[PDB]
This record gives structure tokens, C-alpha cells and sequence, in this order.
């Protein structure tokens, strides 16, 4: 149940909008505090929209 | 043994001659080489200068020109002692008193040091004759080597206040356990300045023209400090290598004289010693006939010749 202006005042699309969505990689090493010789070579990758 | 006496000057307080009993391997710095001498060059009475008594460190420099010497044999006549500089020649292995908190090994260079224990003055008083004795505490080298870098430091915070008060005490020792605590009453300053100069001067030497190349691997050493065991435990928290982090400079003449390793020379000629010539020479070593591996607070440890 929505009405005219509710809907009317849909008329605010014009400000703010989204264009399209887009995957974001940037991984990331172990820390300080677990960064060793063999561990330095260790990468994880985490994948967002 | 090149026999060495040292005679009952003038009476004796009858006790005081059984007091002369229990210091038998004990050590007598006496500042000749003699077939006979009076008591009166022994006491701490002579190792105290003109007016005034030597520090801790001074008492270092005050060891530095005078001859130990072992208790042989005690006489109600006289004291035969060996004149340890010369007479070290015993296959017999004349025989010392370890005066020390610290239950030793079986092999240690030991070296004299003065006392500045807590607990352990090694203080017997003469009233017939008036003298003060201190006998000095014969020690482990390594742990005789952690105890003057304190002395003079503590003396090198005796120049320069600045800080707040709360300063780390270098007073507390670590021998496997074991907490030690040491005296701090008084730094006479020479003692502290003519030690300090030698440990300015001989640190200028030590360093080289090939040295400097070295020092472009300071960063080369925290490389190696999160990747094994070793490099990380054998660089310390509370040292400037951690702090110093946060090259060649050409001047290439000829080039075939060996840079690199001229540096190590010349870095071992003064930084290399520096125990030595801050306090006493070790010439006495642990060494035991029976097989026993360590010799206990007040035992008869057998002593052999220069380490």
C-alpha cells in the first residue's frame, strides 16, 4: 500500500544513483606477528561486489 | 713455589690467630716480589692512596699494580705465599678458597675482583695490629666480565643526572637463576674517568676504513629476524640495531689490500680486548683431579696455570 505521493516524490532519482556493480580484489599477506621466511610468500584473496 | 714469606710482624690477638687459620687458600696482593715482608703493605690500609680509600673501580686500578699471591701454608711465625705473577709453576696445584655465592664448573678461567657484594664484605678485623682485610672474591670470567661494564656504567650515570629518577639499577645479576644484588654507595670519579677513556679510546681504533662496508648490512640483519630462531634471540630487544633501522662512498684506492678483512683485524685488536684491560688478567683455572664437575661455596679447588 503506497500511494500517489509517496511514489510522486520518486522524482529524487535524479540526485543519487548507481551506474553498475564491479568485483573488488585486493588481498592482503599475514601480519606482523605471523610474517615469517616460509609465511612471506603467503597471500589471501578476498573477492567483493 | 719460589718461596715467599711473610712474617707475624708484632703480637697477635689470640683468636685473630685462629682468624688467620680459615683464610688459608686465600689471595694477599702484596706490590713486590720479596723472601721477606711486613704485614703492614698487605692490608686495605695500604690500598688506600693518599687521603683517600679507592672505589670499586678504583680498587680495579688499585689490583691493576699489585701482585696476588695464595696462601700455602700458615705458620704462628710466618705466612708462606707464592707469588702467583711468577710461581704458578705447580704441577702440585697449590691450592685456593673459593670465597663466593656462586657454585662454579669444572673448567672456568678464574679471575680476582674486589668485594662488592651485598652479603659478602669477606671483612676480619685485627685490633692488635690495626688493619682491615678485604679479601677479594674469585669468580667466574664470563660472569667476572658482566660485573665491571656495570661498575663503570653506573659510574658513566655518575657523570650525567637529565633522566628522572627511576633508572635501571644495574644491580640485578643472572647466573641461571640466582638474583644477585650489589652495592652502590660511592664513585670517585677519576677511577670512573680514567676507565671510561680507555673505553673511548680503544673503540676509536677499532674501527677501520674496510669497517665501514659492514655497515651498509644493518637493514641485511632484521631480514634475518622473522624467518628462523637464532638471528631473532640473538638480537636483542634493548639494543640500537632495532633502533638504528628507522653506501659504499666510493674512494676506490687500488683495491687490492684487502678491506674486508683488515677491518676484522684491527676491530679485534682494541674492541676485542676490553675486559682485560678494564679489570684484572685471569690466570687462575678451575681443574679438579677427582672428576668433580663443581666446586662448592668454600671448598679447595685446585688451581692451575694462565688460561
Amino acid at each position: 500500500v503506497v500511494d500517489g505521493p509517496a511514489m510522486l516524490t520518486l522524482q529524487v532519482l535524479a540526485h543519487n544513483m548507481a551506474e553498475r556493480t564491479t568485483a573488488l580484489l585486493c588481498s592482503a599477506a599475514p601480519d606482523a606477528g605471523a610474517n615469517t621466511a616460509s609465511t612471506a610468500n603467503m597471500r589471501i584473496f578476498d573477492g567483493a561486489l | 713455589c719460589f718461596e715467599a714469606d711473610i712474617a707475624i710482624p708484632s703480637g697477635i690477638s689470640r683468636p685473630d690467630a685462629a682468624a688467620l687459620q680459615r683464610c688459608e687458600g686465600r689471595v694477599v696482593f702484596l706490590p713486590t716480589i720479596r723472601r721477606q715482608l711486613a704485614l703492614a703493605d698487605v692490608a686495605h690500609e695500604s690500598f688506600v692512596s693518599g687521603g683517600v680509600s679507592p672505589d670499586t673501580l678504583g680498587l680495579l686500578l688499585a689490583y691493576r699494580r699489585r701482585f696476588p699471591a695464595v696462601i700455602t701454608r700458615v705458620l704462628p711465625t710466618r705466612i708462606v705465599a707464592c707469588p702467583v705473577d711468577l710461581g704458578l709453576t705447580h704441577a702440585g696445584t697449590v691450592n685456593l678458597r673459593n670465597t663466593s655465592p656462586v657454585d662454579l664448573c669444572n673448567g672456568d678461567p678464574v679471575s680476582l675482583v674486589p668485594p662488592v657484594f651485598e652479603g659478602q664484605a669477606t671483612d676480619v678485623r685485627l685490633e692488635s695490629l690495626d688493619l682491615t682485610l678485604r679479601f677479594p672474591v674469585p669468580l667466574p670470567t664470563p660472569l667476572a666480565r658482566e660485573i665491571v661494564a656495570r661498575l663503570v656504567a653506573r659510574g658513566i650515570r655518575d657523570l650525567n643526572p637529565r633522566t628522572p629518577g627511576e633508572l635501571p639499577d644495574l644491580n640485578v645479576l643472572y647466573y641461571n637463576g640466582a638474583r644477585l644484588s650489589l652495592v652502590a654507595d660511592v664513585q670517585q670519579l677519576a677511577s670512573v674517568n680514567t676507565e671510561l677513556r680507555s673505553l673511548v679510546l680503544n673503540m676509536v681504533y677499532s674501527i677501520t676504513e674496510g669497517t665501514t662496508l659492514i655497515l651498509t648490512l644493518i637493514p641485511r640483519l632484521l631480514a634475518l629476524s622473522a624467518q628462523d630462531g637464532y638471528v631473532n634471540a640473538l638480537l636483542q630487544m634493548q639494543s640500537v640495531t632495532r633502533e638504528a633501522a628507522q653506501a659504499p662512498m666510493l674512494m676506490q684506492d687500488g683495491e687490492r689490500r684487502l678491506p674486508l678483512y683488515e677491518a676484522l683485524v684491527a676491530w679485534l685488536a682494541h674492541a676485542g680486548q676490553l675486559g682485560d684491560i678494564l679489570a684484572l688478567a685471569p690466570a687462575v683455572r678451575v681443574c679438579t683431579f677427582d672428576g668433580a664437575a663443581v666446586v662448592q661455596s668454600g671448598d679447595m679447588a685446585p688451581v692451575i696455570r694462565y688460561p
